[PDB]
């Protein structure tokens, strides 16, 4: 079922650039592994190269007293797995104790 | 008699520019269906658009190193075991060039890493307790009742061995690293011989929301 | 075959044992710079002195390896290729004779070592080389 095919993946921002067009299978788009796709306008952008982990996000807001904050990374790419045999798209999480001030 | 223009059909006007995968061609149409006549307006919009051409041929894929495998056992030629002894060994780890297809490029640099080692695998060593580790992550990070932990470990005292071994061939020397899981011998701390673990809950833990879907919460 | 040590395939333990046999006075990593056929005179550049002997060769110097016409097909040496070589004190002429007691092994080029058909040999030679240079021969 068809996808938006793009000629560039921008690793800094994880953004799809250089629209070729739509109405193509991901298989046909990714015949060239330098390309990238979106399933739906606004959707996540997936590079056609072999999967690997994104860099961890910054630590989210802490919720004055000691709470806890999430950071996340995603397995981004096509036709493979990341470390733990993880399929492309998959988010992985870390949770941490955090302190802002001392109310 | 004031007849407004109408677009005829799209037809291709350039060849597929690429020798593998998808590329861009150009289609073109004429304002001849019908032709504008007697002050009739010209057709609205574009006489040309991009169109995707499919070679159905895969492009070359350059190879990428996977990460280093584990260090092989620390051993020396014509010695059954060197563990628990002041005897430099040798060990290696390797990696594969994965992904290379259709005459794409090979990986750059070394498929093998070699170092020298002292084996303390299953060696009994006197053990001193670490002070407390820093608090670990909250686990499970999403699943229910996230808990945190820190440890005092029965840390081994490594033999005071040379950092380096003289070579036989060069005038040079080579680094020797301690390798292997030894058996550290501590007196009991909190009636434990290896590991003392504290745990406490994580406070005011947020749900794991997918960034892609998040801030589409009207509810 | 009395042309060279004809070689079950060769293991790392095997290779470390044979290069430490009595009389083995040189072990070289070599590049075949130029053949000149006729006894054939194989002009070898020395890349590594893995073991040095009677002949105090500096690295990046050349030595002629002689071999009978009869042994050209069996040796099958191609120019610009790399080889692991070792032999006896006895096989010294300065130049070297290739005989029944001479090890000549094709050493794959660093790029073609990544090929599945080469991975084990290249791992073994890297390990062999390191053991020989650092530890030497036993006894
Ligand atoms: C024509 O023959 C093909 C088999 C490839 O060798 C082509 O090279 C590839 O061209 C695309 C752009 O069309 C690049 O993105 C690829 O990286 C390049 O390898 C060749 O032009
Ligand atoms: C060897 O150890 C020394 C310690 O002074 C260090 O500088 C060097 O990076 C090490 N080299 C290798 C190859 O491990
Ligand atoms: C996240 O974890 C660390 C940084 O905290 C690094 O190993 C890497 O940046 C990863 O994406
Ligand atoms: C041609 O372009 C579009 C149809 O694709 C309309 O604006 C109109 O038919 C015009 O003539
Ligand atoms: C070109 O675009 C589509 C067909 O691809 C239709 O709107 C029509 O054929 C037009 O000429
Ligand atoms: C192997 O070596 C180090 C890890 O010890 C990193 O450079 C990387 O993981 C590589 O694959
Ligand atoms: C070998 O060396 C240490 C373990 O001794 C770690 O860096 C890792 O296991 C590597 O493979
Ligand atoms: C851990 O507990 C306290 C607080 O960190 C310290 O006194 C000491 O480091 C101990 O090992
Ligand atoms: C864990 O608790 C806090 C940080 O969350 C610190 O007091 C210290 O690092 C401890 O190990
Ligand atoms: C390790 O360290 C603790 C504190 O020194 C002791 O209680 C234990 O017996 C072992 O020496």
């Amino acid at each position: 079922d068809p996808v938006l095919c793009f000629t560039q993946y921008e690793e800094s921002s994880g953004k799809c650039k250089g629209l070729l067009g739509g109405g193509v299978s991901v298989e046909d788009c990714c015949l060239n592994t330098a390309f990238a796709y979106q399933k739906r306008s606004g959707g996540l952008c997936q590079p056609c190269r072999s999967p690997r982990w994104s860099l961890w996000s910054t630590w989210a807001p802490c919720s004055c007293s000691e709470g806890s904050q999430l950071r996340y990374r995603r397995c981004v790419g096509w036709n493979g797995q990341c470390s733990g045999k993880v399929a492309p798209g998959t988010l992985e999480w870390q949770l941490q104790a955090c302190e802002d001030q001392q109310c | 008699g004031s007849v407004a223009g109408g677009w005829g059909p799209w037809g291709p006007v350039s060849p597929c520019p690429v020798t593998c995968g998808l590329g861009q061609t150009m289609e073109q149409r004429t304002c001849n269906h019908p032709v504008p006549q007697h002050g009739g307006p010209f057709c609205a919009g574009d006489a040309t658009r991009t169109h995707i051409c499919n070679t159905a041929v895969p492009c070359p894929v350059d190879g990428e190193w996977d990460s280093w495998g584990e260090w092989s056992p620390c051993i020396r030629r014509n010695m059954k075991s060197i563990s628990c002894q002041e005897i430099p060994g040798q060990q290696s780890r390797g990696r594969t060039c994965r992904g290379r297809k259709f005459d794409g490029h090979r990986c750059a640099g070394q498929q093998q890493d070699i170092r020298h080692c002292y084996s303390i695998q299953h060696c009994p060593l006197k053990g001193s307790w670490s002070e407390w580790s820093t608090w670990g992550l909250c686990m499970p990070p999403c699943g229910p009742n996230p808990t945190r932990a820190r440890q005092r470990l029965c840390t081994p005292l490594l033999p005071k061995y040379p950092p380096t071994v003289s070579m036989v061939e060069g005038q040079g020397e080579k680094n020797v690293t301690f390798w292997g899981r030894p058996l550290p011998r501590c007196e009991e701390l909190q009636g434990q011989k290896l590991v003392v673990e504290e745990k406490r809950p994580c406070l005011h833990v947020p749900a794991c929301k997918d960034p892609e879907e998040e801030e589409l919460a009207a509810a | 075959s009395n042309c060279f040590i004809q070689k079950d395939k060769v293991t790392l333990e095997e290779r470390l044992d044979k290069a430490c046999e009595p009389g083995v006075d040189y072990v070289y990593k070599t590049r075949l710079v130029k053949v000149q056929l006729s006894f054939d005179e194989y002009i070898m550049a020395i890349e590594q002195t893995i073991k040095s002997g009677s002949d105090e060769v500096q690295v990046g110097q050349q030595r002629t390896f002689i071999s009978p016409i009869k042994c050209r097909e069996a040796l099958k040496l191609e120019e610009k290729k790399h080889y692991l070589m070792w032999g006896l004190s006895s096989d010294f002429w300065l130049s070297y004779i290739i005989g029944k007691d001479t090890w000549v092994e094709h050493w794959p080029e660093e790029d073609e070592c990544q090929d599945e058909e080469n991975q084990k040999q290249c791992q073994d030679l890297g390990a062999f080389t390191e053991s020989m240079v650092v530890f030497g021969c036993p006894n």
